RNA sequence: UAGCUAGUAGGUGGGGUAACGGCUCACCUAGGCGACGAUCCCUAGCUGGUCUGAGAGGAUGACCAGCCACACUGGAACUGA
RNA sequence: CCCGCAGAAGAAGCACCGGCUAACUCCGUGCCAGCAGCCGCGGUAAUACGGAGGGUGCAAGCGUUAAUCGGAAUUACUGGGCGUAAAGCGCACGCAGGCGGUUUGUUAAGUCAGAUGUGAAAUCCCCGGGCUCAACCUGGGAACUGCAUCUGAUACUGGCAA
RNA sequence: GUAAACGAUGUCGACUUGGAGGUUGUGCGCGUGGCUUCCGGAGCUAACGCGUUAAGUCGACCGCCUGGGGAGUA
């Protein structure tokens, strides 16, 4: 039910940067991103229109850990809620709140942040809870001893911390004020490939 | 112009000695905004024969009158062998289409179309029961002109 | 009003009974045609009034026999 | 024998427009009016005339745009051997309101437009784009 | 069709009998060719159902236990080069031995994990 | 599988039932059913629904709920609302 | 359900990698052994057999078989055909049946409109609510495309009359 | 009671550019009917071809097809 194996590869075979490392150092010094993994990878044949729309879909499962059945669920949450099922779809999963603890800089990596694994003051121990608008996420007081949420927090002030969250030092809260749109999201997700693979 | 590459084919002819092989290439190239044409091309190799596809493709282009990247109504392709179906869809339904289909209405600028292919599914003339479909498409005002009404009226 | 069917006299053989033919015309569930259907009716008609061909309004009673359940109200038209 | 006199309109309009014929004439009836009625209300056809007394035949003046016929497609929808019938929410739409059926309704033979406006049903005589 | 014509007139494995598997006895046991192109003994044998059917199944993998009087599980699979080959033996189940020595696709041919 | 039917179809009267009724019996009439498929043969519990399907359909009726039927096999009544 | 203890400790497999179809090499074998859903593969340099290394897909499951619908517009009502691909009776007359030129009147069976009654609850769907989440449970709605009755409409179809 | 019984093309009706013939009526070189043959236009068709005697555009009704065999057999 959990990946546990060298995460290096998923980028590499993906051919892109996933934002799966903890960033103690380069991207390039840790891993060939330009290469493919294995004895064969410096090859790169014609990829078919099923396999592009396959590494699109596997592209954006690998970056949030989730396995096939639950992003399966996802598309069809997606597909039966109003509007774009496209957008609903990136929509449900930046709703979910194991991305949260990672985006808001407790764990190095989700791997780590899952390990770690309170909404509105009540504890949530669910990686796929859905998260809403206006709800306050924030840590506890118990684990603000360990050094893994110190070192993950100075990681996450280096990147470009989210445009529609709070995050907050100390007491260590977030407002998911609103659900993102397209717009907040990177324009390089082809989710349209996705809604095409199980429309198949 | 997107340029797709939708089928190579090895055909062939025999002569006294044996076989003699070469390939074929149907491609389709549009502006991604209601202007669409395709090409086949024939060459004794593969990437000449696409060449030849391409530059076919790009001088014989026609314009479709399109609405927000959908059709305008349903409308039915024929040729050969090849009946297509194509519906107008809402945003975020995709290419819901097969991939000759796809290929056409993608250049073209359809993003948003529910699409079926009857009869013969053979690319060749898949593509042009296709752009068939595409060209007798009427838009409003064009349907307003003809009737002498305006557009609110029709 | 009280519930009727209309129907055309088939046989008037029996001792004051009747056979009625109602026709109905309905949609064809699948191919769509309409289609003529016909239910017939054994009523009672006390004084043998009713001739072959007359069109009869009936209403539903008690049973009467074994395969009566209907009576004769008026006759709407003379063969 | 001829056994659907409005087909055999519907065909002489298809036909004449394929022919780029000015006119087409046919024997007249009450219905064939009432259908041509609503063909020049929806500019599809440009005039109609009825002429005779004993034998009426009428005229239907077709029209053309840049070249192309105006009545792209015309198709008998009810028909002897199988009659259609749709309530007002079943009303066809004929490519995608862009064309007409027309309807015969208790208040006389109007466009699904007009039927929907009005709230009635009835016989779909055929539809016209 | 007419409408009328309508309204007057509308519009490989049978020995398992809707069974995902069957038991049965080997009756016979042998080799025979298959059809062209394809050149090989292959191992077949002659099976009598549980529900009383006698039918040819295939022996797959790389060597075999199976005598006469053999108990044998089948299921559904014809063999493309042996006409009138409908069933294959389910390989560890019953009687029928795991392929020895095979280690891929273990459990295709029940054999246990090394 | 093209003809089927003699309490058979209807009537009158007696009896019978909680109750209408060939339900039963006597007498009278000769009807009644059937190509809109009677009769005969084969298969089958029915439905809400379930699976699939864009839909129209197709397949299905396990679990849950409604109805029916059966209680070793054949027959019978008694008691009792 | 909560708190405390100890220590990465007690916990990863299955199928696949010739095309269709995401994933390729070496070694063994030499039309043999074997594979195979379909096409096919194997007779000495096999990405197709068997093992290995690497890889792809799923994951406490994974494969296989069975079974239904789909794709199959391949029974075509929606939605197909019949000169030569399967398909026009050898030809006609004709009962039942299907269909029916044109005008007026009438009727209101079909058809259409409205209303009323019914269409169990569950299920499906929508907006909410509750179990940490989910599955699951649950409030209200929508839906149940139907059926019946009553009141109207009268173009079209049917009946009747001329 | 069957034939490659063939136009391998069901019957009836309506509509839709032309050209050249044959045959048989009929009105004043010029019309107007019936039957028939060849070529070809749009359109149709997988193509071959069909093309006002449609295989075009429509309507009514019937007959028939549903992979090759097994079999027009038991
Ligand atoms: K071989
Ligand atoms: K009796
Ligand atoms: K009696
Ligand atoms: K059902
Ligand atoms: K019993
Ligand atoms: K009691
Ligand atoms: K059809
Ligand atoms: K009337
Ligand atoms: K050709
Ligand atoms: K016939
Ligand atoms: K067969
Ligand atoms: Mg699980
Ligand atoms: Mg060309
Ligand atoms: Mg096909
Ligand atoms: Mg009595
Ligand atoms: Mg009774
Ligand atoms: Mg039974
Ligand atoms: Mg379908
Ligand atoms: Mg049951
Ligand atoms: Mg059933
Ligand atoms: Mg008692
Ligand atoms: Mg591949
Ligand atoms: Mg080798
Ligand atoms: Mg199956
Ligand atoms: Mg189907
Ligand atoms: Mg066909
Ligand atoms: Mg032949
Ligand atoms: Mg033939
Ligand atoms: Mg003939
Ligand atoms: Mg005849
Ligand atoms: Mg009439
Ligand atoms: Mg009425
Ligand atoms: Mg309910
Ligand atoms: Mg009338
Ligand atoms: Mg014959
Ligand atoms: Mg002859
Ligand atoms: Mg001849
Ligand atoms: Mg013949
Ligand atoms: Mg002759
Ligand atoms: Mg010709
Ligand atoms: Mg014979």
């Amino acid at each position: 039910a959990r990946y546990l194996g060298p995460k290096l590869k998923l980028s590499r075979r993906e051919g892109t940067d996933l934002f799966l490392k903890s960033g103690v150092r380069a991207i390039d010094t840790k891993c060939k991103i330009e290469q493919a993994p294995g004895q064969h990878g410096a090859r790169k044949p014609r990829l078919s229109d099923y396999g592009v729309q396959l590494r699109e879909k596997q592209k954006v499962r690998r970056i949030y850990g989730v396995l096939e059945r639950q992003f399966r669920n996802y598309y069809k949450e997606a597909a039966r809620l109003k509007g774009n099922t496209g957008e609903n779809l990136l929509a449900l999963l930046e709703g979910r709140l194991d991305n949260v603890v990672y985006r808001m800089g407790f764990g190095a990596t989700r791997a780590e942040a899952r390990q770690l694994v309170m909404v509105n003051g009540r504890v949530v121990n669910i990686a796929s809870y859905q998260v809403s608008p206006n709800d306050v996420v924030s840590i506890r007081e118990k684990a603000k001893k360990q050094s893994r949420v110190k070192a993950a927090l100075e990681l996450a002030e280096q990147r470009e911390k989210p445009t529609w969250l709070e995050v907050d030092a100390g007491k260590m809260e977030g407002t998911f004020k609103r659900k993102p749109e397209r717009s907040d999201l990177s324009a390089d997700i082809n989710e349209h490939l996705i809604v095409e693979l199980y429309s198949k | 112009l997107q340029e797709k590459l939708i089928a190579v084919n090895r055909v062939s002819k025999t002569v006294k000695g044996g076989r003699i092989f070469s390939f074929t290439a149907l491609t389709v190239v549009g502006d991604g905004n209601g202007r669409v044409g395709f090409g086949y091309g024939k060459a004794r190799e593969v990437p000449a024969a696409i060449q030849k596809a391409m530059e076919k493709a790009r001088r014989n282009m026609i314009n479709v009158a399109l609405n927000n990247g959908t059709l305008q109504h349903p409308v039915k392709g024929v040729h050969t062998g090849s009946r297509v179906f194509m519906q107008p869809a809402s945003e975020g339904t995709g290419i819901i289409a097969g991939g000759a289909m796809r290929a056409v209405l993608e250049v073209a600028g359809v993003h948003n179309v529910l699409a079926k292919a009857y009869g013969s599914t053979n690319p060749i003339n898949v593509v042009r029961a296709t752009i068939d479909g595409l060209e007798n498409m009427n838009s409003p005002e064009m349907v307003a002109a003809k009737r002498g009404k305006s557009v609110e009226e029709i | 009003k009280i519930r009727t069917l209309q129907g055309r006299v088939v046989s008037d053989k029996m001792e004051k009974s009747i056979v009625v033919a109602i026709e109905r015309f309905v949609k064809h569930p699948i191919y769509g045609k309409f289609i003529k259907r016909t239910t017939k009716l054994h009523v009672h008609d006390e004084n043998n009034e009713c001739g072959i061909g007359d069109v009869v309004e009936i209403r539903e009673c008690r049973p009467l026999s074994k395969t009566k359940s209907w009576t004769l109200v008026r006759v709407v038209e003379k063969a | 024998s001829m056994q659907d006199p409005i087909a055999d309109m519907l065909t002489r309009i298809r036909n004449g427009q394929a022919a780029n014929k000015a006119a087409v004439t046919m024997p007249s009836s009450k219905l064939k009016v009432a259908i041509a009625n609503v063909l020049k209300e929806e500019g599809f056809i440009e005039d109609f005339k009825v002429e005779g007394d004993t034998k009426p035949e009428l005229e239907l003046t077709l029209k053309y745009f840049q070249g192309k016929a105006v009545v792209e497609s015309i198709q008998r929808v009810s028909r002897p051997g199988l009659r259609i019938y749709k309530r007002k929410d079943e009303l066809p739409k004929v490519m995608a309101g862009l064309g007409i059926a027309v309807v015969s309704t208790s208040k006389g033979v109007m466009t699904d437009r007009a039927a929907r406006q009005a709230g009635l049903g009835g016989e779909i005589i055929c539809y016209v784009a | 069709a007419t409408v009328n014509q309508l309204v007057r007139k509308p519009r490989n494995v049978p020995a398992l009998e809707a069974c995902p598997q069957k038991r049965g006895v080997c009756t016979r046991v042998y080799t025979t060719t298959p059809k062209k192109p394809n050149s090989a003994l292959r191992k077949v044998c002659r099976v009598r159902l549980t529900n009383g059917f006698e039918v040819t199944s295939y022996i797959g993998g790389e060597g075999h236990n199976l005598q006469e009087h053999s108990v044998i599980l089948i299921r559904g699979g014809r063999v493309k080069d042996l006409p009138g080959v409908r069933y294959h033996t389910v390989r560890g189940a019953l009687d029928c031995s795991g392929v020895k020595d095979r280690k891929q696709a273990r459990s295709k041919y029940g054999v246990k994990r090394p």
